[PDB]
This record gives C-alpha cells, structure tokens and sequence, in this order.
C-alpha cells in the first residue's frame, strides 16, 4: 500500500481512540499533508481534517489531528455512538503524481446502548402460489450490535435447506437490519402446521410464526 | 536578494511563467513565497546529501549540479549556484522545466499544501501588472 | 447551496463505454479543482481523476488510457468518459469540489457502475398482504433480479412515513431479492390504496403492484 490504516479500531463510550496513518517518502514524508474524512453508513464521505491539523466547520473539538515524519494520526476523545463509522486518511503521492487514499479503518463504539430486534414475517403470498412457488419474507430491524443469528423451524424441526440471510447493515436511524428468506415448494408449505423465524440477538429471542392454514 | 510580492509577480510575468503549463500567475508567487519567502539565496540541505535552492527551491539531486549530491541527474543542465542569482531567469527556466516533469506544480510540496485550490490570484492583487 | 449531482451509471459489460455527468451549482466548474472518486462495494475510497481550474488532468495508474475527465462551462458540469471497461471498474462513482492541497470539501452522493458479463434479469414483484394492535405491515417482495439496484417507492412517492426497503441478499443463484415494508394504521386496510412502484432500470422494469388485504 501506499497509505496503510488499522482495517479496524474500537472503544467504550467516553474513551479516546486514535486511528493512524503510516504513508512513505513520496507521499507524507515528502512534506505532503494529511486530510481525514469520516463517512457515516449510506453516505458519501465528508471532510473531517484538513491540512493535518485543520477542523472544518461543524467538526467537534474531540476530534484532533496530528503528523510528523511519514505518520499522521486522528485522535478521538470522548467517543460517542454517533462516532461509528469509516475513517479514510488522505495524502498527495509524488510517485504515483496524484491524490492518494488509505484503505480506511472502521471505528466501533462498543457499550452503546444495546437495541433488540423488531420481526416481521411473511407467509407466501397466493399470486406466488398461483406461479407454483413459495418464499417466507423474515424482517429484522432496528437491532444494536450488528450480530445477529436467524433459526427457521418448520413445526419443532430446524430448516437449513433454500435459506438466504443477509449480512447486517446500518439503517438511516444508526439501528441495524437484516432479512431471511425461505424457499420452499408449495408441497413443502402445505405439508407443515407451521413455519417460524427465530432471531437471537445477545441473550434475547423474538420468534415470529405463519401458519399454511391461514 | 528579497524581493517584495509585486515585484517579484511583474519579474515572473516578465519571464513569461502567468499560464505556463496552465498555472496562472498567483500560483507561481504563491509557491516561491511559502519555499523560499521571495528569498532568492534561500538555500535548504536536506537529510538525504542534496540541497534546495533559490527562490523557487530548486533540488540538487535532481534538477542542478552542486557536485556534493550522490546521484545527481542535472535536468536543467545548470550549477546550482546560478538559482541563487538577484537575476531569477535561471530559476524560471528551471521552473518551467520542472512543472513539465509528471507532478505539474505539486512538484514544490509548499505549492500543493498552501496554494492549490486557494484564491491564488489574492497574490497578484493590488499589483501593477 | 453548493451541491454536486451526478447520473450517468448503470449497467454496461466488459468492454464497454459510459459516460458520467456532474451538474454542479452554487460555484463554478471551471474555476476549480474537480475530482472523481469510486469506491466498490464494501471496499475502501479510490482516488480516479482530477481536472485543475488551469486545465491541467491527472489520473490513477489503473484507469490511464481509459478513462477522460473534461468539463462543459456554459452546462457547468463535470464528465467521466470511461472506455474500455473491465469488472474491476464496478463502484459508486462520486464527483467531489476539492478546498485547499486537494482536500475533498463537497462530495455529491454517487452514481452507481455495474460491469458484468452476466445476463440481465428483472425482478418478479409480489404482494405481503397485511395479515389479521394499532398498525398493520404490508409489503411487496422483490424477487430474483441481477444486477443491483431496485428502487422502491410507495403511491407513486405520496407515502414516505413508515416506508422501510430493506437491503437485498445476494443468493446462491447470483440473483439479488429484496422487500419494502410500510407500517400503516390498520383502519386504513379497507379503503386505503397501496401500491408499490419497483424500478430495475437494466431490465428496463417499470411494475407497480397492488397490496390488498388477504380473503
């Protein structure tokens, strides 16, 4: 690399973080400054230092820069939960006669307040019946951390078999959503009393079920 | 000798430097002023045995020859001595060679930190070009 | 009142030409250093090209030859011409205002490329009808479609509140499914209308699909 960063960097609440920047001669230590951008779930980057030292308006005073050598750092003090994002260092590299990027680092505030997951579940709809198919829709959302683990049972037996669930990601409201989806056949659907989702989330459960009855 | 901002803006307009390469005039006082301080005997060693010199802070392993640079290559087939000169033609004509190398004027690492994508021209204002 | 708006992404197969815009507003375009920037999916920022206020263009190693950045000034906007494209070449492409030393102080929100050789599917849309306190959860199921995106809206843009478009699976097959949720108040079920507008324009699909209570 041209620019390397900890792929990963974590903290508690009220804790100072920093995150480094380790660039080269042709770049932070030919005398080239150092630019930091923070870049929130769903949205484009936004700058957070300038000129090594440099806040932009609206950055807090928590946030604090520093470079000397081939090295720049971004410190973070009095970490908060709105402070989870990714955090890309930005140099000029002589060599490569261009701006130059590090391969970011993602910042986790871990001990913010926990969020237990909302279910939503969908039996198949008839116009997908009618088509000779059947998907179970399984909704996870507003859930804090991001760990999740879905279980499908079809009565008291587990169902591993035509599930898909997605890796968690950050909704608008900083929560995190995911959704599972079953695959069956109509024959399979019709020949049980009942399908459920299950989610475990730390120590907690919430379990959503549909009936093929209707 | 220490030249003052318009001064040395009406010299670089002089030796033909406003737009060359597409660098309007301000960038070219802007960057002599944050590497030498419009100082054209500004001489800086640096830790790796060449030496920056002049008003525009020219380097010795590249671009002059000082004769104590290990691996020096003289691309503007000069001695050093002649970039510290009261006469800044030397300086510009090295210049110009060296915005045309690869790097444009990021070449002058003061340049790229203070004057790139500034109001540049604020450093010809006021002057009577 | 500075903003930076970018269009021109979609899908396009290796080999093959697009064309990026950036119609900016609130400064002017050929007075300033202007920048594109890509990030692929869940991978770090890459820096593409730049175009100086003097004219003066630069470019990453990896799209050299390929890639030409230029600008129109009476249309004050900014272009990405991309030839000769390769699967690597699949990022959110943003333009970006660059400040003081190539610092990126405005970013407009991105366009999307997609370069695959894989065929072009549209997605099938089915209704999740609102089973039998307050509030009820009604959808539709956006299945099997390739590439991403699908956008999601609800009665042609007039419902927003309580509207949650879930992010797709990638599924064994290589084809993408997804759902959008709206919470409504459950007494609205009998004379409410909701309809869902799903758009996967690689396919050119364009289906708004009518949630009715189940019977």
């Amino acid at each position: 690399s041209v620019l390397a960063q900890p792929p990963s960097v974590s903290g508690a609440p009220g804790q100072r973080v920093s995150i480094s920047c380790t660039g080269r001669s042709s770049n932070i230590g030919a005398g080239y400054d150092v630019h930091w951008y923070q870049q929130l779930p769903g949205k484009a980057p936004k700058l957070l230092i300038y000129g090594n030292t440099n806040r932009p308006s609206g950055v807090p005073v928590r946030f604090s820069g520093s470079m000397s050598g081939t090295s720049a750092s971004l410190a973070i003090t009095g970490l908060q939960a709105e402070d989870e994002a990714d955090y890309y260092c930005q140099s000029y590299d002589r060599s490569l006669s261009g701006s130059v990027f590090g391969g970011g680092t993602k910042l986790t505030v871990l001990g913010q307040p926990k969020a237990a997951p909302s279910v939503t579940l969908f039996p198949p709809s008839s116009e997908e019946l009618q088509a000779n198919k059947a998907t179970l829709v399984c909704l996870i959302s507003d859930f804090y951390p991001g760990a999740v683990t879905v279980a499908w049972k079809a009565d008291s037996s587990p169902v591993k078999a035509g599930v898909e669930t997605t890796t968690p990601s950050k909704q608008s409201n900083n929560k995190y959503a995911a959704s599972s989806y079953l695959s069956l056949t109509p024959e399979q659907w019709k020949s049980h009393r009942s399908y459920s989702c299950q989610v475990t989330h730390e120590g907690s459960t919430v379990e959503k079920t549909v009936a093929p009855t209707e | 000798k220490v030249f003052g901002r318009c001064e040395l803006a009406a010299a670089m307009k002089r030796h033909g430097l406003d737009n060359y390469r597409g660098y309007s005039l301000g960038n070219w006082v802007c960057a002599a002023k944050f590497e030498s301080n419009f100082n054209t005997q500004a001489t800086n060693r640096n830790t790796d045995g060449s030496t920056d010199y002049g008003i525009l802070q020219i380097n010795s392993r590249w671009w002059c020859n000082d004769g104590r640079t290990p691996g020096s290559r003289n691309l503007c087939n000069i001695p050093c001595s002649a970039l510290l000169s009261s006469d800044i033609t030397a300086s510009v004509n090295c210049a110009k060679k060296i915005v045309s190398d690869g790097n444009g004027m990021n070449a002058w690492v003061a340049w790229r930190n203070r004057c790139k994508g500034t109001d540049v021209q604020a450093w010809i204002r006021g002057c009577r070009l | 009142q500075v903003q930076l708006v970018e269009s021109g992404g979609g899908l396009v197969q290796p080999g093959g030409s697009l064309r990026l815009s950036c119609a900016a507003s609130g400064f002017t375009v050929s007075s300033n250093y202007m920048s594109w920037v890509r990030q692929a999916p869940g991978k770090g920022l890459e820096w593409v090209s730049v175009i100086y206020s003097g004219g003066s263009t630069y470019y990453a190693d990896s799209v050299k030859g390929r890639f030409t950045i230029s600008r129109d000034n009476s249309k004050n906007t900014l272009y990405l011409q991309m030839n000769s494209l390769r699967a690597e070449d699949t990022a959110v492409y943003y333009c970006a205002r660059e400040g003081r030393g190539d610092s990126f102080v405005y970013w407009g929100k991105g366009t999307l490329v997609t370069v695959s050789s894989a065929s072009t599917k549209g997605p099938s849309v089915f209704p999740l009808a609102p089973s039998s306190g307050g509030t009820a959860a009604l959808g539709c199921l956006v299945k099997d479609y390739f590439p991403e995106p699908v956008t999601v809206s609800w009665n042609s843009g007039a419902l927003t509140s309580g509207v949650h478009t879930f992010p797709a699976v990638l599924q064994s097959s290589g084809l993408y499914s997804l759902s959008s949720v709206v919470t409504v108040p459950s007494s609205s079920l009998g004379t409410q209308t909701y309809i869902c507008n799903v758009n996967h324009k690689p396919s050119n699909t364009k289906v708004d699909k009518r949630v009715e209570p189940k019977s």
